[PDB]
Protein backbone atom coordinates (compact mmCIF):
# COMPACT_ATOMS: atom_id res chain seq x y z
CA UNK A 1 0.00 0.00 0.00
CA UNK A 2 3.03 2.21 0.73
CA UNK A 3 6.07 0.77 -1.03
CA UNK A 4 8.79 1.27 1.20
CA UNK A 5 11.68 2.78 -1.31
CA UNK A 6 9.37 5.26 -3.12
CA UNK A 7 8.95 9.25 -2.76
CA UNK A 8 6.01 10.72 -2.02
CA UNK A 9 3.43 13.96 -2.82
CA UNK A 10 0.50 15.58 -0.91
CA UNK A 11 -1.13 15.62 -4.11
CA UNK A 12 -1.45 11.76 -3.05
CA UNK A 13 1.36 10.44 -6.07
CA UNK A 14 3.95 8.67 -6.21
CA UNK A 15 8.00 9.11 -7.53
CA UNK A 16 10.05 6.29 -7.84
CA UNK A 17 13.98 7.68 -9.13
CA UNK A 18 15.06 5.64 -12.05
CA UNK A 19 18.66 5.25 -13.19
CA UNK A 20 19.00 7.52 -15.72
CA UNK A 21 17.91 10.49 -12.84
CA UNK A 22 14.39 10.53 -14.33
CA UNK A 23 11.11 10.31 -12.17
CA UNK A 24 8.31 7.58 -12.41
CA UNK A 25 4.78 9.05 -11.22
CA UNK A 26 1.77 7.35 -10.55
CA UNK A 27 -1.23 7.77 -8.02
CA UNK A 28 -0.95 5.83 -4.79
CA UNK A 29 -3.57 2.87 -3.64
CA UNK A 30 -4.95 5.96 -1.91
CA UNK A 31 -5.21 8.11 -4.54
CA UNK A 32 -7.09 5.25 -7.07
CA UNK A 33 -9.36 3.72 -3.85
CA UNK A 34 -11.05 7.15 -3.73
CA UNK A 35 -11.00 7.20 -7.55
CA UNK A 36 -12.93 4.31 -8.19
CA UNK A 37 -12.28 2.10 -11.55
CA UNK A 38 -10.47 4.08 -14.08
CA UNK A 39 -12.32 4.29 -17.72
CA UNK A 40 -9.99 6.58 -19.54
CA UNK A 41 -7.08 8.85 -18.83
CA UNK A 42 -5.71 11.82 -20.99
CA UNK A 43 -2.23 12.05 -20.61
CA UNK A 44 0.48 15.29 -21.14
CA UNK A 45 2.49 15.49 -24.15
CA UNK A 46 5.41 14.18 -24.45
CA UNK A 47 8.19 17.27 -23.93
CA UNK A 48 5.46 19.16 -21.80
CA UNK A 49 7.44 21.50 -19.70
CA UNK A 50 5.40 21.60 -16.31
CA UNK A 51 4.84 23.54 -12.45
CA UNK A 52 4.25 21.72 -9.55
CA UNK A 53 1.01 21.72 -9.14
CA UNK A 54 -0.13 22.26 -12.58
CA UNK A 55 -3.08 20.55 -13.94
CA UNK A 56 -1.42 18.25 -15.95
CA UNK A 57 -3.08 14.66 -16.71
CA UNK A 58 -7.00 13.85 -16.01
CA UNK A 59 -8.19 10.23 -14.56
CA UNK A 60 -12.08 9.52 -15.40
CA UNK A 61 -14.21 7.26 -13.66
CA UNK A 62 -17.52 6.33 -14.25
CA UNK A 63 -18.54 8.97 -11.82
CA UNK A 64 -16.19 12.11 -12.30
CA UNK A 65 -13.63 13.38 -14.16
CA UNK A 66 -10.34 14.06 -11.87
CA UNK A 67 -7.05 16.35 -12.21
CA UNK A 68 -4.38 14.82 -11.53
CA UNK A 69 -1.37 16.90 -10.73
CA UNK A 70 2.75 17.97 -11.64
CA UNK A 71 4.14 16.94 -7.96
CA UNK A 72 7.48 18.54 -9.12
CA UNK A 73 8.70 20.93 -12.27
CA UNK A 74 10.34 19.69 -14.95
CA UNK A 75 9.65 18.01 -18.51
CA UNK A 76 7.69 15.18 -19.25
CA UNK A 77 9.54 12.94 -21.04
CA UNK A 78 7.55 9.86 -20.93
CA UNK A 79 3.91 9.13 -20.72
CA UNK A 80 2.23 5.72 -20.04
CA UNK A 81 0.62 4.33 -23.42
CA UNK A 82 -0.90 0.99 -21.90
CA UNK A 83 -2.97 3.13 -20.46
CA UNK A 84 -5.25 4.07 -23.42
CA UNK A 85 -6.20 0.45 -23.81
CA UNK A 86 -5.61 -0.56 -19.77
CA UNK A 87 -6.83 2.16 -17.63
CA UNK A 88 -7.58 -0.05 -14.71
CA UNK A 89 -3.75 -0.88 -14.05
CA UNK A 90 -4.18 2.64 -12.37
CA UNK A 91 -6.58 0.58 -9.86
CA UNK A 92 -5.14 -2.92 -10.04
CA UNK A 93 -1.14 -1.72 -9.83
CA UNK A 94 -0.91 1.79 -9.12
CA UNK A 95 3.17 1.46 -8.68
CA UNK A 96 3.36 -0.96 -11.26
CA UNK A 97 1.85 -1.30 -14.90
CA UNK A 98 -0.63 1.62 -13.71
CA UNK A 99 2.52 4.52 -13.63
CA UNK A 100 0.67 7.90 -15.92
CA UNK A 101 4.22 10.14 -16.66
CA UNK A 102 7.85 10.23 -16.26
CA UNK A 103 9.52 13.28 -15.61
CA UNK A 104 13.22 15.03 -15.66
CA UNK A 105 12.94 17.35 -12.83
CA UNK A 106 14.21 20.76 -12.66
CA UNK A 107 14.38 22.03 -9.69
CA UNK A 108 16.65 19.60 -6.29
CA UNK A 109 14.69 21.99 -3.67
CA UNK A 110 10.82 20.23 -4.63
CA UNK A 111 13.13 16.88 -4.77
CA UNK A 112 14.15 17.29 -0.92
CA UNK A 113 10.58 18.66 0.40
CA UNK A 114 8.75 15.11 -0.71
CA UNK A 115 7.67 12.70 1.88
CA UNK A 116 9.54 9.90 2.60
CA UNK A 117 7.51 6.27 3.32
CA UNK A 118 7.10 7.08 7.04
CA UNK A 119 6.07 10.38 6.05
CA UNK A 120 3.38 9.11 3.67
CA UNK A 121 2.07 6.53 5.93
CA UNK A 122 1.42 9.72 8.54
CA UNK A 123 -0.09 11.88 5.97
CA UNK A 124 -3.20 8.77 5.64
CA UNK A 125 -2.95 8.35 9.50
CA UNK A 126 -4.10 11.69 9.56
CA UNK B 1 -28.54 9.39 7.53
CA UNK B 2 -30.49 6.14 8.16
CA UNK B 3 -29.70 2.84 6.90
CA UNK B 4 -30.81 -0.40 6.30
CA UNK B 5 -30.82 -4.11 8.30
CA UNK B 6 -27.47 -4.76 6.05
CA UNK B 7 -25.39 -2.27 7.10
CA UNK B 8 -22.99 -4.65 9.02
CA UNK B 9 -23.23 -6.83 6.07
CA UNK B 10 -22.02 -4.52 3.80
CA UNK B 11 -18.99 -3.45 5.71
CA UNK B 12 -18.20 -7.44 5.77
CA UNK B 13 -18.16 -7.29 2.61
CA UNK B 14 -15.79 -4.38 1.83
CA UNK B 15 -18.51 -2.01 1.20
CA UNK B 16 -17.18 2.01 0.48
CA UNK B 17 -20.50 3.68 1.92
CA UNK B 18 -21.75 6.93 0.95
CA UNK B 19 -24.53 8.88 2.13
CA UNK B 20 -27.86 8.02 -0.92
CA UNK B 21 -30.92 10.54 -0.16
CA UNK B 22 -30.40 10.06 3.66
CA UNK B 23 -29.58 6.06 3.24
CA UNK B 24 -25.62 4.98 4.03
CA UNK B 25 -25.61 2.39 0.77
CA UNK B 26 -22.43 0.68 -1.12
CA UNK B 27 -21.04 2.68 -3.62
CA UNK B 28 -19.55 -0.35 -4.64
CA UNK B 29 -17.01 -2.97 -2.76
CA UNK B 30 -14.43 -2.62 -4.61
CA UNK B 31 -14.86 -1.79 -8.37
CA UNK B 32 -17.83 -0.89 -9.85
CA UNK B 33 -17.12 -1.95 -13.07
CA UNK B 34 -16.12 -5.94 -12.21
CA UNK B 35 -20.03 -5.34 -10.40
CA UNK B 36 -21.61 -4.51 -13.59
CA UNK B 37 -19.40 -7.60 -15.22
CA UNK B 38 -21.04 -9.61 -12.24
CA UNK B 39 -25.03 -9.15 -13.43
CA UNK B 40 -24.08 -9.13 -17.33
CA UNK B 41 -22.71 -12.66 -16.64
CA UNK B 42 -23.58 -14.58 -13.82
CA UNK B 43 -25.05 -12.95 -10.88
CA UNK B 44 -24.65 -9.86 -8.43
CA UNK B 45 -27.15 -8.15 -5.90
CA UNK B 46 -27.83 -5.14 -4.39
CA UNK B 47 -29.60 -4.09 -1.18
CA UNK B 48 -32.75 -2.49 -1.86
CA UNK B 49 -34.43 -2.58 1.87
CA UNK B 50 -34.66 1.69 1.11
CA UNK B 51 -37.53 1.02 -1.63
CA UNK B 52 -41.35 1.02 0.62
CA UNK B 53 -43.60 -1.45 0.28
CA UNK B 54 -47.03 -0.69 0.37
CA UNK B 55 -50.10 -3.20 0.85
CA UNK B 56 -53.54 -2.04 -0.34
CA UNK B 57 -56.68 -4.34 1.13
CA UNK B 58 -60.35 -3.46 0.90
CA UNK B 59 -63.47 -4.13 -2.08
CA UNK B 60 -62.67 -0.78 -3.73
CA UNK B 61 -58.68 -1.36 -4.42
CA UNK B 62 -58.70 -2.51 -7.89
CA UNK B 63 -61.57 0.79 -8.24
CA UNK B 64 -59.10 3.01 -7.00
CA UNK B 65 -56.05 1.75 -8.48
CA UNK B 66 -57.94 2.04 -11.86
CA UNK B 67 -58.24 5.78 -11.20
CA UNK B 68 -54.69 6.41 -9.04
CA UNK B 69 -52.60 5.06 -11.96
CA UNK B 70 -52.01 5.47 -15.52
CA UNK B 71 -51.45 1.88 -16.70
CA UNK B 72 -53.99 -0.34 -15.99
CA UNK B 73 -54.20 -2.61 -13.25
CA UNK B 74 -57.41 -4.07 -14.79
CA UNK B 75 -54.59 -6.19 -17.05
CA UNK B 76 -53.47 -7.69 -14.50
CA UNK B 77 -55.90 -10.91 -14.46
CA UNK B 78 -53.64 -13.48 -12.72
CA UNK B 79 -52.39 -14.05 -9.36
CA UNK B 80 -49.13 -12.76 -8.28
CA UNK B 81 -48.90 -10.38 -11.78
CA UNK B 82 -47.15 -7.22 -11.80
CA UNK B 83 -47.22 -3.96 -14.18
CA UNK B 84 -44.62 -1.14 -14.21
CA UNK B 85 -47.13 2.37 -13.93
CA UNK B 86 -46.67 6.14 -13.92
CA UNK B 87 -48.42 7.90 -11.33
CA UNK B 88 -49.29 11.20 -12.21
CA UNK B 89 -50.82 14.59 -11.18
CA UNK B 90 -53.64 16.34 -12.66
CA UNK B 91 -51.38 18.19 -15.07
CA UNK B 92 -50.32 14.79 -16.21
CA UNK B 93 -46.56 15.28 -14.76
CA UNK B 94 -44.94 12.36 -13.42
CA UNK B 95 -45.27 11.88 -9.06
CA UNK B 96 -43.28 8.73 -9.49
CA UNK B 97 -43.23 5.50 -11.79
CA UNK B 98 -43.87 2.11 -9.74
CA UNK B 99 -44.29 -1.56 -9.69
CA UNK B 100 -47.80 -2.49 -8.51
CA UNK B 101 -48.99 -6.51 -8.44
CA UNK B 102 -52.24 -8.21 -8.14
CA UNK B 103 -52.93 -10.60 -5.44
CA UNK B 104 -56.46 -10.97 -5.16
CA UNK B 105 -59.51 -8.87 -6.14
CA UNK B 106 -59.16 -7.29 -2.78
CA UNK B 107 -55.16 -7.02 -2.02
CA UNK B 108 -52.63 -5.04 -4.27
CA UNK B 109 -48.76 -3.91 -3.70
CA UNK B 110 -47.06 -0.89 -4.68
CA UNK B 111 -43.28 -1.14 -4.48
CA UNK B 112 -41.53 2.84 -4.30
CA UNK B 113 -38.92 4.37 -4.44
CA UNK B 114 -36.53 5.46 -1.98
CA UNK B 115 -36.73 9.08 -2.96
CA UNK B 116 -40.30 9.91 -3.49
CA UNK B 117 -41.31 7.80 -0.15
CA UNK B 118 -43.02 10.71 1.49
CA UNK B 119 -44.64 12.39 -1.21
CA UNK B 120 -45.84 9.12 -2.66
CA UNK B 121 -47.60 8.09 0.47
CA UNK B 122 -49.13 11.58 1.54
CA UNK B 123 -50.53 11.40 -2.72
CA UNK B 124 -51.20 7.51 -1.89
CA UNK B 125 -53.07 8.30 1.05
CA UNK B 126 -55.14 11.44 0.16
CA UNK B 127 -56.41 9.97 -2.65
CA UNK B 128 -57.35 6.38 -1.53
CA UNK B 129 -59.18 7.61 1.59
CA UNK B 130 -62.98 8.17 -0.35
CA UNK B 131 -62.34 4.57 -1.39
CA UNK B 132 -62.06 3.00 2.44
CA UNK B 133 -58.71 1.41 1.54
CA UNK B 134 -56.70 -0.52 4.17
CA UNK B 135 -52.85 0.95 3.64
CA UNK B 136 -49.71 -0.83 5.47
CA UNK B 137 -46.39 0.31 5.01
CA UNK B 138 -44.25 -2.70 5.22
CA UNK B 139 -41.43 -1.21 6.74
CA UNK B 140 -40.77 -4.51 8.46
CA UNK B 141 -39.57 -5.53 5.43
CA UNK B 142 -36.33 -5.76 3.80
CA UNK B 143 -35.51 -6.25 0.03
CA UNK B 144 -32.50 -7.40 -2.36
CA UNK B 145 -32.70 -7.70 -5.49
CA UNK B 146 -30.82 -10.65 -7.50
CA UNK B 147 -29.78 -10.16 -11.18
CA UNK B 148 -28.33 -12.10 -14.04
CA UNK B 149 -28.10 -14.82 -15.79
CA UNK B 150 -27.57 -17.36 -13.17
CA UNK B 151 -29.44 -15.82 -10.24
CA UNK B 152 -32.30 -17.36 -9.94
CA UNK B 153 -30.64 -20.88 -10.01
CA UNK B 154 -28.06 -19.24 -7.09
CA UNK B 155 -31.19 -17.64 -4.94
CA UNK B 156 -32.78 -20.91 -5.52
CA UNK B 157 -30.49 -22.82 -3.28
CA UNK B 158 -31.46 -20.76 -0.20
CA UNK B 159 -35.08 -21.49 -0.98
CA UNK B 160 -36.85 -24.58 0.58
CA UNK B 161 -38.87 -27.23 -0.94
CA UNK B 162 -42.41 -25.29 -1.13
CA UNK B 163 -40.57 -21.87 -2.09
CA UNK B 164 -38.92 -23.42 -5.15
CA UNK B 165 -42.93 -25.35 -6.21
CA UNK B 166 -44.14 -21.65 -5.29
CA UNK B 167 -41.47 -20.27 -8.28
CA UNK B 168 -41.00 -22.76 -10.82
CA UNK B 169 -41.20 -21.55 -14.50
CA UNK B 170 -42.28 -18.14 -13.01
CA UNK B 171 -42.36 -15.95 -15.79
CA UNK B 172 -40.69 -12.11 -15.28
CA UNK B 173 -43.14 -9.64 -13.17
CA UNK B 174 -44.83 -11.86 -11.30
CA UNK B 175 -44.62 -12.09 -7.03
CA UNK B 176 -45.35 -14.58 -4.96
CA UNK B 177 -45.23 -14.83 -1.07
CA UNK B 178 -43.95 -18.19 -0.13
CA UNK B 179 -43.38 -18.39 3.77
CA UNK B 180 -41.40 -15.40 4.76
CA UNK B 181 -40.42 -14.71 1.28
CA UNK B 182 -42.12 -12.71 -0.86
CA UNK B 183 -40.63 -13.72 -4.55
CA UNK B 184 -40.91 -11.52 -7.55
CA UNK B 185 -39.46 -11.78 -11.26
CA UNK B 186 -38.42 -7.82 -11.54
CA UNK B 187 -35.30 -5.88 -11.49
CA UNK B 188 -33.36 -2.71 -12.90
CA UNK B 189 -30.76 -4.37 -14.50
CA UNK B 190 -31.97 -5.73 -18.11
CA UNK B 191 -31.20 -9.35 -16.43
CA UNK B 192 -33.46 -11.86 -15.35
CA UNK B 193 -33.63 -13.03 -11.45
CA UNK B 194 -35.43 -11.87 -7.86
CA UNK B 195 -35.94 -9.11 -6.19
CA UNK B 196 -36.58 -10.89 -2.89
CA UNK B 197 -38.42 -9.32 0.40
CA UNK B 198 -38.15 -10.59 3.67
CA UNK B 199 -38.14 -9.92 7.34
CA UNK B 200 -35.85 -7.22 8.75
CA UNK B 201 -34.51 -9.21 11.18
CA UNK B 202 -33.87 -12.31 8.35
CA UNK B 203 -32.21 -10.13 5.81
CA UNK B 204 -28.76 -10.24 7.08
CA UNK B 205 -28.39 -13.75 7.17
CA UNK B 206 -30.01 -14.30 3.61
CA UNK B 207 -27.43 -11.69 2.21
CA UNK B 208 -24.71 -13.93 4.00
CA UNK B 209 -26.39 -17.17 2.51
CA UNK B 210 -26.20 -15.21 -0.87
CA UNK B 211 -22.72 -14.40 -1.11
CA UNK B 212 -21.87 -17.76 -0.21
CA UNK B 213 -24.58 -18.88 -2.84
CA UNK B 214 -21.71 -17.06 -5.38
CA UNK B 215 -24.09 -14.10 -5.48
CA UNK B 216 -21.52 -10.74 -5.77
CA UNK B 217 -22.80 -7.63 -4.13
CA UNK B 218 -23.17 -4.87 -6.47
CA UNK B 219 -23.52 -1.09 -4.96
CA UNK B 220 -25.02 1.92 -6.26
CA UNK B 221 -22.69 2.47 -9.32
CA UNK B 222 -23.18 -0.55 -10.70
CA UNK B 223 -26.64 -0.49 -10.18
CA UNK B 224 -26.42 3.24 -12.61
CA UNK B 225 -24.86 1.87 -15.23
CA UNK B 226 -26.99 -1.72 -15.47
CA UNK B 227 -30.27 0.39 -15.25
CA UNK B 228 -28.92 3.05 -17.78
CA UNK B 229 -27.83 0.32 -20.62
CA UNK B 230 -31.54 -1.25 -20.12
CA UNK B 231 -32.65 2.30 -21.03
CA UNK B 232 -34.36 2.26 -17.39
CA UNK B 233 -35.45 5.56 -15.84
CA UNK B 234 -34.60 7.06 -12.96
CA UNK B 235 -37.24 9.40 -11.30
CA UNK B 236 -35.77 13.18 -10.67
CA UNK B 237 -33.67 12.67 -14.25
CA UNK B 238 -35.73 11.37 -16.42
CA UNK B 239 -38.47 12.90 -15.21
CA UNK B 240 -40.07 14.53 -12.12
CA UNK B 241 -43.55 16.47 -11.45
CA UNK B 242 -42.98 18.88 -14.43
CA UNK B 243 -42.21 16.38 -16.95
CA UNK B 244 -45.18 14.29 -18.88
CA UNK B 245 -44.38 10.95 -19.12
CA UNK B 246 -45.15 11.06 -23.36
CA UNK B 247 -41.64 12.48 -22.82
CA UNK B 248 -39.98 9.97 -20.77
CA UNK B 249 -40.11 7.09 -22.79
CA UNK B 250 -43.46 6.41 -20.62
CA UNK B 251 -45.57 6.29 -23.58
CA UNK B 252 -45.73 2.64 -23.68
CA UNK B 253 -47.19 2.07 -20.18
CA UNK B 254 -49.86 4.69 -20.29
CA UNK B 255 -53.27 1.92 -20.89
CA UNK B 256 -55.38 4.53 -23.08
CA UNK B 257 -58.26 1.79 -23.32
CA UNK B 258 -60.57 1.32 -22.37
CA UNK B 259 -61.38 4.82 -23.14
CA UNK B 260 -63.51 5.01 -20.31
CA UNK B 261 -60.96 4.86 -17.51
CA UNK B 262 -60.49 8.24 -16.10
CA UNK B 263 -57.16 8.27 -14.07
CA UNK B 264 -55.84 11.45 -12.41
CA UNK B 265 -53.87 13.33 -15.42
CA UNK B 266 -55.21 11.68 -18.04
CA UNK B 267 -57.19 14.58 -18.97
CA UNK B 268 -53.93 16.46 -19.26
CA UNK B 269 -52.42 14.03 -21.12
CA UNK B 270 -54.64 13.48 -23.71
CA UNK B 271 -54.02 17.29 -24.50
CA UNK B 272 -50.64 17.62 -24.46
CA UNK B 273 -50.36 13.95 -26.64
CA UNK B 274 -52.28 16.38 -28.92
CA UNK B 275 -49.96 19.05 -29.10
CA UNK B 276 -47.46 16.46 -29.01
CA UNK B 277 -44.35 16.42 -26.94
CA UNK B 278 -40.58 16.18 -26.60
CA UNK B 279 -39.29 12.68 -26.73
CA UNK B 280 -36.31 10.34 -24.60
CA UNK B 281 -33.85 9.17 -27.05
CA UNK B 282 -30.28 7.22 -26.02
CA UNK B 283 -27.21 9.24 -26.89
CA UNK B 284 -23.94 6.53 -27.75
CA UNK B 285 -20.53 8.38 -27.78
CA UNK B 286 -18.16 6.42 -29.09
CA UNK B 287 -15.30 8.54 -29.12
CA UNK B 288 -13.05 8.59 -25.82
CA UNK B 289 -14.84 10.50 -22.94
CA UNK B 290 -17.88 10.34 -20.83
CA UNK B 291 -21.07 12.00 -21.26
CA UNK B 292 -22.50 13.52 -17.90
CA UNK B 293 -25.87 14.82 -16.77
CA UNK B 294 -27.41 17.91 -17.37
CA UNK B 295 -25.03 18.94 -20.47
CA UNK B 296 -26.88 20.19 -23.31
CA UNK B 297 -27.56 18.19 -26.95
CA UNK B 298 -28.04 19.88 -30.00
CA UNK B 299 -28.91 19.76 -33.55
CA UNK B 300 -29.14 21.31 -36.59
CA UNK B 301 -32.12 20.67 -38.47
CA UNK B 302 -33.05 19.89 -42.47
CA UNK B 303 -33.44 23.87 -42.68
CA UNK B 304 -29.85 24.84 -40.81
CA UNK B 305 -32.24 25.55 -37.37
CA UNK B 306 -30.94 24.60 -34.62
CA UNK B 307 -32.47 23.02 -31.57
CA UNK B 308 -31.45 22.39 -28.16
CA UNK B 309 -32.35 19.09 -25.69
CA UNK B 310 -30.74 17.79 -22.50
CA UNK B 311 -29.52 14.97 -20.98
CA UNK B 312 -30.79 13.66 -18.39
CA UNK B 313 -28.45 10.33 -17.84
CA UNK B 314 -25.16 9.97 -18.64
CA UNK B 315 -22.51 7.00 -17.77
CA UNK B 316 -19.47 5.02 -19.24
CA UNK B 317 -21.15 1.40 -20.69
CA UNK B 318 -19.01 -1.35 -19.69
CA UNK B 319 -20.68 -3.79 -21.95
CA UNK B 320 -20.65 -1.01 -24.89
CA UNK B 321 -17.44 -0.05 -24.00
CA UNK B 322 -18.39 3.48 -25.02
CA UNK B 323 -20.20 6.33 -22.81
CA UNK B 324 -23.90 6.41 -23.16
CA UNK B 325 -26.31 8.68 -22.08
CA UNK B 326 -30.54 9.20 -21.74
CA UNK B 327 -31.85 12.50 -23.09
CA UNK B 328 -35.05 14.27 -23.56
CA UNK B 329 -34.98 16.27 -27.12
CA UNK B 330 -37.41 18.01 -29.57
CA UNK B 331 -39.28 15.97 -31.60
CA UNK B 332 -37.41 16.43 -35.36
CA UNK B 333 -34.09 15.23 -34.26
CA UNK B 334 -31.81 13.12 -36.59
CA UNK B 335 -29.57 10.20 -36.27
CA UNK B 336 -26.74 12.09 -34.79
CA UNK B 337 -26.18 15.25 -32.36
CA UNK B 338 -23.45 17.22 -30.58
CA UNK B 339 -23.12 17.40 -26.55
CA UNK B 340 -20.67 20.05 -25.48
CA UNK B 341 -18.48 18.63 -22.79
CA UNK B 342 -16.09 21.11 -20.97
CA UNK B 343 -15.62 23.86 -24.00
CA UNK B 344 -15.64 21.32 -27.06
CA UNK B 345 -18.61 19.96 -28.90
CA UNK B 346 -18.68 16.00 -29.20
CA UNK B 347 -20.50 14.44 -32.21
CA UNK B 348 -22.52 11.33 -30.65
CA UNK B 349 -25.20 9.05 -32.31
CA UNK B 350 -28.87 9.39 -31.25
CA UNK B 351 -30.62 5.91 -30.74
CA UNK B 352 -33.46 4.63 -29.41
CA UNK B 353 -33.40 5.03 -25.78
CA UNK B 354 -31.95 1.26 -24.69
CA UNK B 355 -28.39 -0.23 -25.15
CA UNK B 356 -28.32 -3.74 -24.22
CA UNK B 357 -30.59 -6.18 -24.06
CA UNK B 358 -29.85 -10.01 -23.32
CA UNK B 359 -26.35 -8.97 -22.64
CA UNK B 360 -25.71 -7.58 -26.35
CA UNK B 361 -25.74 -4.40 -27.41
CA UNK B 362 -29.19 -3.16 -29.13
CA UNK B 363 -27.48 -1.06 -32.56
Amino acid sequence: NVPAELKYSKEHEWLRKEADGTYTVGITEHAQELLGDMVFVDLPEVGATVSAGDDCAVAESVKAASDIYAPVSGEIVAVNDALSDSPELVNSEPYAGGWIFKIKASDESELESLLDATAYEALLED
Amino acid sequence: AQQTPLYEQHTLCGARMVDFHGWMMPLHYGSQIDEHHAVRTDAGMFDVSHMTIVDLRGSRTREFLRYLLANDVAKLTKSGKALYSGMLNASGGVIDNLIVYYFTEDFFRLVVNSATREKDLSWITQHAEPFGIEITVRDDLSMIAVQGPNAQAKAATLFNDAQRQAVEGMKPFFGVQAGDLFIATTGYTGEAGYEIALPNEKAADFWRALVEAGVKPCGLGARDTLRLEAGMNLYGQEMDETISPLAANMGWTIAWEPADRDFIGREALEVQREHGTEKLVGLVMTEKGVLRNELPVRFTDAQGNQHEGIITSGTFSPTLGYSIALARVPEGIGETAIVQIRNREMPVKVTKPVFVRNGKAVA
